């Protein structure tokens, strides 16, 4: 989707709308659901998540929480184009990011797109939280200049 | 021409009004720039993309 | 219509001596401000004191 | 012992507007009491607009009534600007019949028994034959803020506007020196509210 | 909040109108509607006060015409049989 | 003088210069190429002659 | 066999069916949802089997066995709207539906209104014109109003070019009245006529959803100058900064 | 159609060892509440199933009463003997209405109902 | 509208053909969202095929890129028109003029 700024987060998170967040972890909530206990079969999960009713909010907070994501804009030049965040939910449609970490993108906000990917097993979350995390990536790999410089 | 024009209405010559702020309700320093942009909307939706 | 989120302190956590945070809930989507402003603008000076 | 701010002068200048005067009040409640009730102003207050229409001879809103020169669109955007205050209910339904060469203004609603049009001659449509006519129903109701359409229509004839439930438009404050007091260091806030008509300005000073 | 608090204390019988209407606004079939004009039954409140057993009698009322009869003056919260006390009033008597 | 619609909302115009050609049909290729391609026209000109 | 645009459907719930007439296609004006059906078409069909009760279907039904599966082609989500316009092209020879012959009464009906209006302001423009002839030579101030208003032209009136004036109009009404006669039996041929289509394919059936997408943080606006730009957040009135006048920016 | 009828009776009768009445008066139970779920006002609904060509007729019925409270289900008992004069308050005048299209859906009631009445019977 | 134009949206706009434009000039006669009814002035007109004109716009249909190319009667009734003139706004026009 379309970046906005979101000037509010840190570098470590970022905003993540709530019906990309509903579409990209319908396994998870598909497996939350089923913990509970307030659905049987597969088939009732699926039809709570197509009717989005008032509980599976909730469910949504408790897998987005500590799970982060690979954002990734679309002309990946080198390996800071790739970094990972925390989501934080989003009323909207726009995928917010936080400013320092545009310098890294060579992203700015005239229309520019990016792609979330979302780390299945447990070695992905752990490689994207202890290597890929953008608070992990504030020195450029070309030198030994800071790359959160502020823009 | 367009310091003329501002002339004849009341605006100020410089085309800088001083404005407050909405959130603490106090006066932005150095007065700022308003006027009127013909500003138009593209259609690169954001519902289309996502 | 008058019926708005009635809000309250759910927290003070006063962090070590002589200094506290108070976090206050929930509030209209406009209303931070003004009741930030307004306690931030009286303390400061109208609250009275001796020096 | 802080001085306390009562209402002095309601000086309604014109119809829609007018400038409440507070006195009086110690330095620095100036800007703290006309920021907040400005805030307050425009934030939320009750106002008295409308929900829906239901034209006789339409389907849906994007269609062409045979007789008028304004699409059915730009006749909900005329009445999504009615100014109408109402008196001792939650909803009410207004009815309009017009028939005739000329404009429908906002006077031909049949009115009840407490609805009162506080801007009579607001123009909604234009009739352009001698046998062509109008006949809707509008649905005026109280609210707070601004309440759209895709938040909130059962059968098809019903047409939703979208629903701008307030009475202010610009409020502004203008502290000043006093002098009334012989004490000095006292200070005035002089608010010159725009209301559309449905509120009363004491009202609303009142309700903040 | 408590200077701020006191800083804000100086402002802080009749007819129904629906036995009037002719009985064409019950949006009956044009059978109905047809059938209850023979019987001279112009206002609804003309029709309130006929038992169900008075319409079965009138010519060409079927038990279906009854049916829809009862189901829209039950959706208008009225019911076959009621006495209305001076019905028809005077206002009405002239037409 | 100025027509009907002209009188409705004239336009404030600044400038300088005093025009002597007006802005021409501003589609005069499509419409002049396709009138020069199908015009019954012989002599081997127009473009199906 | 071929398909089957009838609401004659099972498993779809009262709840979808709401929405669709009595010939599977969606009502002129019905503001639908993401995912709701609009056209229903009867026609991915596998293998299903029958128990003695789906049997039964033979005796009062009449069908051997319901095709051989059931499902209804329902649509996908991601878009509002409200259903404006509906055409129907049918294939010649193919059984025009209820639905589709009422678009084909509305367009006739359409049709001849639009003609017969043109005919009758035509008309008007032309007793108009008489009107405007007759002012001199030969006026009638009472007695233009007497007659019916068809014959306008044996009044007392010598040769001139005001008869000969009145010959031309007469020849224009005549070529209104045959013309206006052969064009509504020819546009009534053209209503009731089929369409050559795809190589079999029975009718299609398109419906024009109308959304109405007003604006919301991540559309794109720009001035007239290079100056781009996603809007980031709509803040409320009462943030904006203001003058000292009172106007928010 | 109609033989297939009876082929379903007597393959139901012999393997769930059950009276074919009552598999019989289920099916019209099933069938009415079918019936009234077609029309929007609450009816009464009677299906008669012919017991040898399996074909089915459909009544809307209303009861006899003195004061009607329910126009969709019940008739005065004057009106009532105007059709038959020797109807009583209590009995049932009927009238024969569309019997339903026996679509999937009538057939997915109907074999509810079968397999309610088999577990009512197998648990006797 | 433009505030700040360059005079150069008349010609874009009539240029086009998105609106309206009268073929004869004269007094209107019947304004309607549907349809539009020109009386030719005497000064304009034919000696045959009496004529007053009428004018059918488009309303709301699919453009190309999903957009709704409407046309808007921007007349009164009994107004005088002259030739060459815009009767019917188009899609992101106003009073003849080009506003995007
Ligand atoms: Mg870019």
């Amino acid at each position: 989707s379309v970046i906005t700024v979101g000037p509010y987060l840190r570098l470590h998170q970022c905003g993540l709308p709530k019906k990309m967040a509903l579409e990209l972890f319908k396994p998870f909530i598909y497996g939350k659901l089923e913990l509970r206990g307030l659905a049987t079969t597969i088939k009732a999960a699926k039809k709570m998540v197509e009717r989005e009713e008032a509980v599976v909010w909730d469910i949504l907070d408790e897998v987005i929480r500590e799970h982060p994501v690979l954002l990734n804009r679309a002309p990946t030049l080198h390996r800071l184009g790739i970094q990972a965040f925390e989501p934080v939910l989003i009323e909207g449609k726009a995928i917010q990011l936080h400013p320092l970490v545009c310098a890294a993108y060579n992203a700015d906000f005239d229309g520019d797109q990016m792609a979330v990917h979302v780390p299945l097993t447990l070695e992905a979350q752990l490689e994207a939280r202890a290597l890929m995390m953008s608070t992990n990536n504030i020195l450029s790999p070309a030198n030994g200049e800071p790359i959160i410089v502020p823009s | 021409e367009i310091k003329e024009l501002l002339k004849l209405g009341d605006l100020p010559t410089s085309g800088q009004i001083r404005l407050y702020d909405g959130r603490t309700g106090e006066q932005f320093e150095r007065p700022v720039t308003v006027g009127y942009m013909y500003m138009l909307k593209l259609n690169h939706l954001v519902d289309d993309k996502m | 219509v008058t019926e708005f989120l009635k809000p309250r302190l759910v927290d003070i956590e006063q962090v070590s001596s002589t200094h506290a945070k108070v976090t206050l809930e929930p509030l209209e989507r406009g209303f931070g401000h003004t009741l930030g402003n307004a306690l931030r603008r009286i303390l400061l000076s109208s609250m009275p004191g001796c020096a | 012992e802080f001085l306390k701010p009562r209402l002095v002068d309601i000086e309604q200048v014109s119809s829609t507007h007018a400038k409440v005067t507070l006195e009086p009040l110690e330095r620095g409640f100036g800007h703290t009491l006309g920021n907040a009730l400005r805030r307050i102003l425009l934030s939320s207050m009750p106002g008295c607009a409308v929900t829906e229409v239901e034209i006789d001879g339409v389907l849906h809103e994007y269609s062409t009534k045979e007789g008028v020169q304004e699409d059915i669109l730009e006749i909900l955007l005329n009445l999504k600007g009615l100014a109408v205050r109402v008196q001792g209910k939650d909803e009410v339904i207004l009815t309009l019949n017009k028939s005739g060469i000329g404009p429908v203004t906002a006077a031909d609603i049949t009115h009840d028994g407490d609805v009162e049009i506080v801007k009579p001659q607001h123009v909604i449509c234009h009739l352009t034959d001698e046998n062509a006519s109008i006949s809707m129903r509008i649905k005026v109701q109280r609210g707070r803020g601004y309440v759209p359409a895709s938040t909130r229509e059962r059968p098809i004839g019903r047409l939703l506007v979208d629903a701008c439930y307030s009475p202010v438009e610009r409020i502004a404050y203008n502290v000043e020196a006093a002098r009334v007091e012989q004490r000095t260091d006292l200070d005035k806030l002089v608010i010159e509210m725009e209301t559309n008509g449905t509120i009363d300005p004491e009202e609303a000073i009142r309700r903040a | 909040a408590t200077i701020l608090a006191e800083q804000l204390e100086a402002f802080v019988p009749e007819f129904d109108p629906i036995l009037l209407r002719p009985v064409d606004d019950l949006e009956l079939t044009v059978r109905s509607a047809n059938c209850l004009k023979a019987e001279a039954i112009h206002y609804i409140g003309d029709l309130v006060q006929r038992t169900e057993v008075e319409l079965l009698k009138t010519p060409n009322l079927g038990k279906k015409s009854l049916t829809e009869i009862k189901d829209v003056l039950a959706s208008r919260g009225l019911s076959l049989g009621m006495r209305l006390e001076n019905w028809p009033p005077a206002s009405i008597a002239d037409e | 003088v100025y027509s009907y619609t002209e009188k409705k909302r004239i336009r404030k115009d600044f400038g300088k210069r005093p025009q002597v050609l007006d802005v021409p049909y501003l589609l005069s290729i499509q419409l002049d190429s396709f009138q020069k391609f199908i015009e019954q026209d012989p002599e081997g000109q127009y473009g199906l002659e | 066999g071929p398909e089957e645009i009838t609401a004659d459907i099972p498993n779809v719930g009262e709840a979808a069916l709401s929405k669709l007439d009595e010939s599977g296609i969606v009502y002129i004006g019905a503001e639908v949802t993401g995912g709701d059906i609009l056209v229903g078409k009867v026609t991915p069909k596998g293998e299903t089997q029958l128990t003695p009760e789906e049997k039964l279907l033979r005796a009062i039904f009449g069908e051997k066995a319901s095709d051989v599966k059931d499902s209804s082609l329902r649509v996908p989500n991601g878009v509002s709207g409200t259903v404006i316009d509906v055409q129907v092209f049918t294939r010649d020879g193919v059984e025009k539906d209820k639905r589709a012959l009422e678009i084909e009464e509305m367009q006739l009906k359409q049709a001849k209104k639009d003609l017969s209006e043109e005919l009758q302001i035509l008309e008007a423009g032309l007793f108009s014109r008489i009107r405007a002839v007759l002012v001199a030579g030969g006026v009638e101030a009472e007695k233009l109003d007497k007659l019916p208003r068809d014959r306008w032209l044996e009044l007392g009136l010598t040769d001139e070019e005001k008869q000969n004036q009145l010959e031309q109009l007469a020849e224009q009404y005549d070529e209104l009245k045959h013309e206006f006669e052969k064009k509504l039996e020819a546009k009534r041929r053209k209503i009731t006529q089929g369409d050559d289509l795809a190589p079999g394919v029975l009718k299609i059936v398109k419906v024009y959803l109308a959304v109405k997408r007003r604006i919301q943080p991540g559309d794109k606006m720009a001035g007239r100058h290079g100056n781009k730009g996603v809007i980031s957040k709509i803040n409320p009135i009462e943030d904006m900064p203001y003058d000292e006048n009172g106007t928010p920016v | 159609m109609n033989k297939e009828i009876l082929a379903v009776v007597e393959a139901v009768s012999n393997e769930k060892a059950l009276p074919r009445e009552k598999i019989f008066e289920a099916l019209e139970s099933a069938l009415a509440t079918a019936t009234k779920k077609k029309y929007e006002q609450e009816i009464d609904v009677r299906v008669q199933i012919d017991r040898k060509s399996g074909d089915f007729d459909t009544f809307r019925r209303w009861l006899v009463v003195d004061e009607v409270t329910q126009p969709t289900k019940e008739i005065t008992l004057e009106a009532a003997r105007y059709e038959d004069e020797s109807l009583n308050l209590g009995d049932y005048v009927e009238d024969q209405i569309e019997s339903v299209t026996f679509d999937r859906i009538t057939t997915q009631t109907a074999k509810q109902v079968i397999v309610q009445k088999v577990r009512e019977a197998e648990r006797a | 509208k433009p505030l700040v134009g360059t005079g150069m949206e008349r010609a874009v706009a009539v240029d086009s053909g998105v609106t309206a434009v009268a073929k004869r000039g004269g007094v209107v006669q019947y304004v309607d969202a549907s349809r539009i009814v020109i009386k030719v002035n005497e000064d304009e007109m034919y000696p045959g095929e009496a004529g007053i004109d009428i004018y059918n716009l488009t309303k709301y249909t699919r453009s190309n890129q999903n957009t709704c190319i409407n046309q808007m009667p921007c007349v009164s009734l009994g107004e005088p028109v002259e030739r060459g003139d815009v009767l019917a706004d188009g899609p992101s026009t106003d009073l003849g003029e080009l506003a995007l």
